[PDB]
């Protein structure tokens, strides 16, 4: 049911084929006034025309009202917005951001169904806009160029209907007279000022618009540029009418819905004419006039609590005794000695904790373990936020660069444990040089954490040493490692280990070993006496041997490595010697 | 040696599509602040990143295969791999928060990711041992757990910000604390009622309400108890619990305190506003959107 | 069901054998043999890093490559025999 209550042919050669006003006139002038309040200075005439029709007025006044002042909102905004598209930078991205919500805002408060299609169209056209050799591949480029099926889907929600794609493809050639005449007729009016502002345009490749090529294409100049658009438009009207009659003939014969609709979209031709022939925004003499006439017209525990069970076991005493010893090299004051040990305790607890959950195993120190008595989760929340309360007290031992050395050595903690967590889970044998790298950056990490922290907050004097005590630390860390593994068989998890890669690296047809370790890879842990074979075969092929011929190796460039200090730094130390012989 | 297998973890937790609900919330508060834009984006990928570090550990602990459709990385990458990957990027964002040139942005970080932690210990206590928690302790674990994240940014963002516009940290933060229960409750509402709500024995909104009037509904803590002997309740056992909150009334009440969170949050955007005086309809965008 | 066992096949060789970081496919079949059973999100997931790193694509040279072998090999007994084997094709024709 067309609305003609409030809606009111050779135009230059070519073309042979609202009552609210204010509520819509106002409308769009809301948009000028909010747009020069956010983004910029008010400009060139919008999409008002005095005498000939403000666009709504004549291009679309079968829209529905309530919904018209909003859709000329939209044909303002649609108008301003590419009217500029035709601290203060940031407010003009702030300036763009608002006013680009505002349409949203009032979009979406009138209905879903018909924003979702003329939303997802809107910015397929923009997108669309982001050597021409015939007429049809400029239509290509302006049919979308127009914003015309944004806007007879803007047209769509002018009755606010939609036209579904199994029709959409029917009509697309039913359509395709407007669809194209949109992009020829567009121009015809618009290049008279688009070829004015062309002719300023200087820059300009070749234009991109039907008419101007016309007049150099094939040399018909103006009267017959526009007799080709004749050619075009008076036919591409006469076209649409007759594939409207087509359309009547065809698609069309009592299709109601899409025979009003191209009734509506049978005058968005003439609606576009009439807006085109006399407007101020065309031809802005009229200007004055036509302002003229607008001047008329919940706790603590729970989180601390696995921390204390894990820091209240039977400890060794070994991380914290390092610590002990190089202050005497050092010599720091006691306030910041118990500070890093502390620091030392905790993130050591971090580390144990997560060990067990990662190893499945069921007790530590002869204890229950940790993630036995709180939970596997709860745990995990307390070791990732022990590591939280670490950096508390590294800002707190005054320094700026104190923690980026923290920030780096567990970066580096942390790329050495993932290696190691990859070679047991996704079951693969790594070579004796990967295999020593990992334990190098895993467990002497922690090691130069406490000692590149010591030789940089230290009383000065104990810098150009640094690289010293980093090889001590770095020497020091593989030990523990290839001490642990023979301590350790004298494989519950079936680790890879130091005897480990000796035997599966001197022998490539050692079957059985490879089988008393995927069976305990998915069995779940070796049973007691198939762990008896596994020892006796890394006995036939060395491996014992070769790990006291690494324990050996390591044990003279330690105290080699001592040695140096001392003697380029006088103070012969002896808590250090007392460790090394009490870790023999 | 390499740097592969620790990074391979976040890259796929990444890779799954969002909503952008962290992303967009800033943007909001952006004209309300006038930051620049060079500092924006580095604010922008701490809120992707932490929010990706509590994804892969909430999954470890609903045993979820699926996130969204795509499957979850503690099943492609392992557990003990995840955790590890997601304990970096706690330490990853830590060197974000010092590029931003600021001495108590660190001071903040590490206050707000300390509450943000204490409510997750005590999620995990209430599912874990079985204890039908209280009206008022449940919604004080949910405006630190999910209305922590939302804090961390807001504080830190006007920290940043030129300084000129006074303590609007007071009403600011207020606005934080209620969009984080407008969250956590929507996201219990649209469970029951078309699921994994109850798999975890998760206890949300209807199921503190409908447990603790009713007193001696048998039927439901026997239902709330098959749930952690079977590792979650199978399709015909959820239409009787669902059927259940119906007769208590607790799915009616649960939209009765989802009104009053958007009232809430409606009334400190307007307040918030006649302050400044420069309506942010980004911030309406969003309201609207969530509805 | 391949994949059910993560039974080594062609494609998921050359997959393999082509990119050695992708840490991904390794990870996959691997929850294959710690669970038991790839379920269905997996198994899409598997498909899909195949088709980006070809792999099926390489399937089809081969399998049609062991075509020309078979049918250059066939001719060659034709001509020697000096009695056109039709049943031969028959089979062939029906495998294709």
């Amino acid at each position: 049911i067309l609305n003609s209550t409030l809606s009111s042919p050779d135009i230059a050669g070519f073309c042979s084929g609202h009552h609210h006003e204010h509520l819509a006139n106002e409308g769009s002038l809301r948009c000028r006034t909010d747009w020069e309040q956010f983004i910029g200075p008010i400009e060139r005439w919008g999409s008002c025309n005095p005498w000939e029709g403000h666009f709504g007025a004549v291009v679309l006044p079968f829209c529905k009202p309530e919904r018209l002042a909003v859709i000329c909102y939209i044909f303002e905004y649609a108008f301003l917005y590419d009217n500029v598209v035709e601290y203060r930078t940031v407010r003009s991205i702030l300036g763009t951001k608002q006013i680009q919500s505002k349409m949203l805002l009032e979009l979406l408060s009138i209905d879903a169904p018909r924003a979702e299609v003329v939303i997802n169209s809107w910015k397929e056209m923009i997108s669309t806009t982001a050597a021409f050799n015939n007429l049809e591949e400029y239509v290509d480029y302006r049919i979308i160029d127009t914003g015309a099926p944004f806007v007879d889907m803007l047209m769509r929600f002018g009755m606010g209907i939609m036209l579904t794609q199994e029709e959409q493809k029917r009509i697309e050639p039913i359509v395709k007279p407007c669809y194209a005449a949109l992009g020829l007729a567009n121009d015809y009016f618009s290049f008279d000022i688009e070829w004015e502002e062309f002719q300023a345009e200087s820059d300009k490749t070749t234009m991109t618009n039907a008419v101007w090529l016309f007049m150099q294409w094939e040399n018909l100049n103006a009267e017959q540029a526009k007799r080709r658009v004749q050619e075009v438009t008076k036919q591409y009207e006469q076209q649409y009418l007759r594939n409207i009659a087509d359309f009547a003939a065809g698609e069309g014969k009592e299709n109601i819905k899409l025979q009003t609709y191209l009734k509506a979209q049978g005058y968005q031709v003439p609606g576009n004419v009439a807006w085109s022939l006399r407007c101020p925004r065309y031809h802005p003499w009229l200007c004055k006039e036509a302002a003229s006439l607008l001047h008329q017209d919940l706790g603590d525990e729970h989180l601390l609590g696995p921390a204390e069970y894990i820091s209240s076991l039977p400890s060794k005493g070994v991380r914290e005794a390092f610590i002990d010893g190089l202050n005497v090299w050092l010599v720091l004051p006691d306030h910041r000695v118990n500070q890093l040990k502390s620091i030392a305790q905790t993130l050591h607890n971090a580390s144990l904790m997560l060990d067990d959950i990662e190893d499945h195993s069921p007790l530590r120190r002869g204890r229950p373990s940790t993630h036995m008595i709180f939970g596997t989760e709860q745990t995990i929340n307390s070791a990732n936020f022990l590591l939280i309360d670490v950096m508390e007290k590294v800002r707190q031992l005054d320094d700026p660069r104190c923690m980026d050395i923290y920030l780096e050595e567990m970066r580096n903690l942390f790329i050495g444990q993932s290696f190691d967590l990859y070679w047991t889970r996704n079951g693969e044998c790594p070579s004796e040089e990967q295999y020593l790298d990992m334990i190098r950056q895993k467990t002497g990490g922690l090691f130069r954490l406490l000692t590149r922290m010591m030789v940089q907050i230290a009383p000065v004097q104990q810098k150009g040493l640094e690289t010293q005590l980093a090889s001590l630390s770095d020497v020091l860390g593989e030990f523990f490692q290839v001490r642990d593994d023979y301590k350790n068989l004298t494989l519950d998890e079936c680790k890879f280990s130091y005897p480990l890669i000796h035997a599966l690296t001197s022998q490539p047809k050692n079957v059985q070993l490879r089988g008393i370790l995927q069976q305990s890879r998915s069995a779940g842990g070796l049973d007691v006496p198939l762990k008896e074979t596994v020892l006796s075969h890394l006995r036939q092929a060395g491996s014992i041997e070769y790990t006291e011929a690494k324990m050996g190796e390591l044990m003279e460039k330690i105290t080699d490595s001592v040695v140096s200090l001392e003697g380029e730094t006088g103070s012969p130390n002896w808590v250090v010697r007392l460790l090394i012989h009490r870790l023999k | 040696l390499g740097d592969e297998h620790l990074l391979g973890p976040a890259e796929y937790i990444s890779s799954l599509p969002s909503k952008g609900v962290r992303e967009a919330f800033i943007d909001g508060l952006n004209v309300w602040l006038v930051l620049p834009d060079h500092r924006v984006n580095q604010l922008k990928s701490i809120a992707q990143t932490l929010h990706n570090a509590s994804l892969m550990l909430d999954d470890i602990e609903d045993h979820s295969p699926l996130r969204r459709g795509r499957p979850s990385t503690h099943m492609i990458f392992g557990t003990e791999q995840t955790i590890n990957s997601a304990n970096f990027l706690l330490i990853d964002v830590m060197e974000k928060v010092r590029q931003l040139d600021d001495p108590r942005c660190m001071d903040i970080y590490l206050e707000e990711m300390r509450n943000l932690f204490i409510g997750q210990s005590f999620d995990l206590y209430w599912t874990r041992n079985g204890e039908c928690p209280s009206e008022e302790q449940y919604l004080d674990m949910i405006r630190q757990k999910t209305g922590g994240l939302f804090r961390l940014l807001t504080r830190m963002m006007v920290q940043i910000a030129p300084v000129q516009q006074k303590g609007l940290e007071t009403q600011l933060a207020s606005l934080s604390d209620v969009l984080g229960e407008f969250f956590q409750v929507r996201d219990d509402y649209k469970n029951l009622t078309e699921c994994e709500d109850l798999d975890e024995c998760k206890f949300s909104y209807p199921l503190i309400h409908a447990l603790t009037s009713q007193p001696k509904n048998v039927q439901l803590r026997g239902i709330l108890q098959q749930s952690r002997s079977a590792g979650g309740l199978d399709v015909p056992l959820k239409e009787t619990v669902l059927s259940h909150l119906r007769q208590a009334g607790s799915i009616e009440y649960t939209e009765a305190k989802m009104g009053e969170l958007m009232e809430k949050i409606t009334d400190s955007v307007v307040s918030l506003e006649g302050e400044t005086g420069s309506p942010n309809w980004v911030v309406r965008l969003l309201i609207h959107r969530l509805k």
